[PDB]
């Protein structure tokens, strides 16, 4: 929630530092979009398929 | 001229869709006012946060 420490800056400044142009393996976001328009099938489903 | 969204603000990152409200302006704010230092100065606290 709503609280500031000089952790949280160092947790912000180490990301902005850690990666300033995106990384061919840490995009993996675009995969990860792809998994959530499917949903979870259930027991009889499985069943049947 | 520190003003707030007088409705959400729909960010809308690359994949999952965001959105800023009122009430983390506000924590923004309430942060960069605590800094005090000049405007364009605390605009770094301000985007930081």
């Amino acid at each position: 929630d709503f609280v500031w420490d000089e952790e949280e800056s160092e947790a912000l400044r180490q990301a902005r530092k850690d990666a300033e142009l995106t990384a061919s393996a840490d995009s993996v976001r675009a995969y990860l979009k792809q998994i959530g328009k499917v949903a979870l099938l259930n027991a009889e489903e499985e069943v049947e398929l | 001229r520190q003003e707030l969204p007088s409705e959400p603000i729909p960010i809308d990152l690359s994949d999952v869709t965001m959105r800023i409200d009122a009430e983390t302006a506000k924590w923004a704010r309430d942060e960069a006012r605590k800094t005090g230092l000049p405007h364009n100065e605390a605009r770094a606290e301000f985007v930081d946060v």
